[PDB]
């Protein structure tokens, strides 16, 4: 029924892989770049 | 007469140093007229928390009179003369210095010294002083390329003593105390960290002599004689926005850390500013201006003005460039002023430089246009470098300077560094700083 049954596991053990890897660093891409906005102080300062 | 000859031919810089530990040097010319100061190596980088805007609230009465001679009495005789009393305080140096008749050298030498030594610091003075320096703070408010300076060293060097502006803090200059004054000129204006300087018609042994005579109060402990090294300021990658759309227009500043004094490259990165140089709206060059920012301001009315910079300190500085431009040209201009930064790194020509290098040239003359200005340089150049630096050395230096040169060390500061930046007035459409982190690199 599935002749494609081993090929196909053995591509999603690497794609587990690739995807671990792969996720990690664009989370650590996505906080470095908006940790501009992340840590980003402001304040009110009216006039006299 | 050669530009080169002329340089030689130069009167050179006499120095002598007294047993107190200060400097006398001088430039002799055939002027009537002369400048003579005191530069002293303080400012309120020395300042703390407690005492932020004391050297300024100082700066306020050293002219309002000495013990020896009360205020009228110590106005009188200046205005009496003829002669200019004038001085700033800064960051990392101040000065009070005098214009007047070479004939008066001497007599200026005393009222110098008189004022650094002996200030008379009148309490009700300083309660008057403590609502004109207070009116100073509202003035200076409303000067956008001042408030945009302060907040680029705000954030550039927050954190640490740099950030602090030279005026002080509200609170401060409405609680300094008449000891707190006393404590910063005894601290601060002390023999070996001050330098007589003067220029025009003058005998250096006559100035020195005068000096020998009125700037005596030697120190006995080793810790009187020794100059203080102050502690570093670190500098940020980082930015401060202050938005009111109400203003016209806003004003933007850039930067990156500078080496400081001593360093060499210094020459190199004045050359570079050299390249991307500066322009207003009046200047009648227009559309031909040799800057290629400058001509692109032009073309697409990017900026009412724009200027280059490379402030010094002991151990650092700020490399960058300022621009005024309507909220709704920012971008283009920032783009723009940018970009030129990359093509300094990557591809200055030859050509670029030979001009730049003309252009240092005379500017460097320039600020030895006058008793003044040369004395400033003197009192800077012992202040900063410990020797004076002629012309003729500042010339060569200038001329070992070449394209390659100014990419690697343009390379070197600028190149992928987060830099510094302040943004006042209507900001809306400056991108934030992420985008502007992107135009330090490639392009
Ligand atoms: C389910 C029956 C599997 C028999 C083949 C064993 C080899 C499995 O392995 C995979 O087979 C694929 C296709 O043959 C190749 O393209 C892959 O590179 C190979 O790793
Ligand atoms: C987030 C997306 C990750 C995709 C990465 C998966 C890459 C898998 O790659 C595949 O592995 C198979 C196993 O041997 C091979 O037979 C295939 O030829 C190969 O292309």
């Amino acid at each position: 029924a599935e002749p494609e049954h081993d090929q196909r596991k053995r591509m999603g053990l690497k794609m587990l892989l690739i995807s671990a890897l792969l996720t990690s660093l664009l989370y650590y891409m996505k906080r470095h770049k908006w940790s501009v906005l992340k840590s980003r102080k402001m304040a009110y300062r009216p006039p006299k | 007469a050669t530009y080169a000859q002329t340089l030689q031919n130069i009167p050179e810089t006499n120095v002598t140093t007294l047993d107190n530990g200060l400097r006398v040097a001088s430039e002799e010319s055939s002027q009537p007229t002369c400048t003579v100061g005191v530069w002293i190596g303080a400012g309120s980088r020395y300042e703390n928390e407690k005492n932020n805007g004391a050297g300024y609230f100082v700066e306020h009465l050293a002219f309002k009179g000495t013990k020896k001679r009360p205020c009228a009495a110590f106005e009188k005789e200046v205005e009496s003369m003829g002669a200019h009393f004038n001085g700033y305080t800064s960051r990392e140096q101040t000065a009070f210095y005098i214009k007047a008749l070479s004939k008066d050298m001497p007599k200026v030498v005393e009222l110098l010294a008189d004022v650094v030594q002996n200030c008379a610091l009148e309490e009700s003075q300083i309660e008057k002083e403590r609502g004109v320096i207070l009116q100073e703070l509202k003035e200076m408010d409303n000067d956008m390329t001042n408030v945009t300076f302060d907040y680029l060293h705000a954030t550039a060097f927050q954190g640490t003593a740099l950030a602090r502006t030279v005026e002080g803090t509200t609170e401060n200059i409405k609680h300094l105390t008449r000891a707190d004054l006393a404590s910063y000129i005894d601290t601060h204006f002390k023999a070996p960290r001050m330098v007589l300087a003067a220029a025009g018609g003058i005998s250096h042994k006559e100035l020195v002599d005068a000096a020998r005579q009125h700037f005596s109060g030697v120190s006995f402990t080793y810790k009187e004689d020794a100059v203080p090294i102050l502690p570093r300021c670190r500098f940020t990658g980082s930015e401060i926005r202050a938005r009111d759309d109400a203003l016209p227009v806003a004003h933007v500043a850039l930067a990156v850390e500078g080496p400081g004094w001593a360093d060499p490259d210094n020459v190199v990165l004045h050359v570079a500013n050299a390249i991307i140089g500066r322009y207003d709206r009046t200047f009648g060059g227009g559309k031909h201006l040799s800057s290629r920012l400058a001509a692109l301001a032009v073309e697409h009315k990017l900026c009412h003005s724009f200027q280059t910079f490379n402030t010094s300190y002991s151990d650092t500085g700020l490399f960058g460039f300022h621009f005024v431009a309507d909220p709704l040209s920012i971008d283009d201009m920032m783009f723009c002023a940018q970009g030129e930064w990359m093509r300094l790194c990557t591809s200055t020509t030859e050509s670029e430089v030979k001009r730049a290098k003309n252009h240092l040239r005379s500017a460097m003359v320039a600020q030895l246009d006058g008793t003044t200005p040369v004395c400033e340089t003197i009192g800077s150049h012992l202040l900063n470098y410990g020797r004076r630096i002629s012309l003729e050395e500042w010339d060569s230096r200038i001329s070992a300077v070449d394209a390659r040169m100014v990419r690697d060390v343009c390379s070197k500061y600028i190149y992928d560094k987060c830099p510094a930046l302040a943004a006042v007035g209507p900001i809306e459409q400056l991108l934030d700083y992420n985008r502007i982190r992107s135009g330090m690199y490639w392009i």
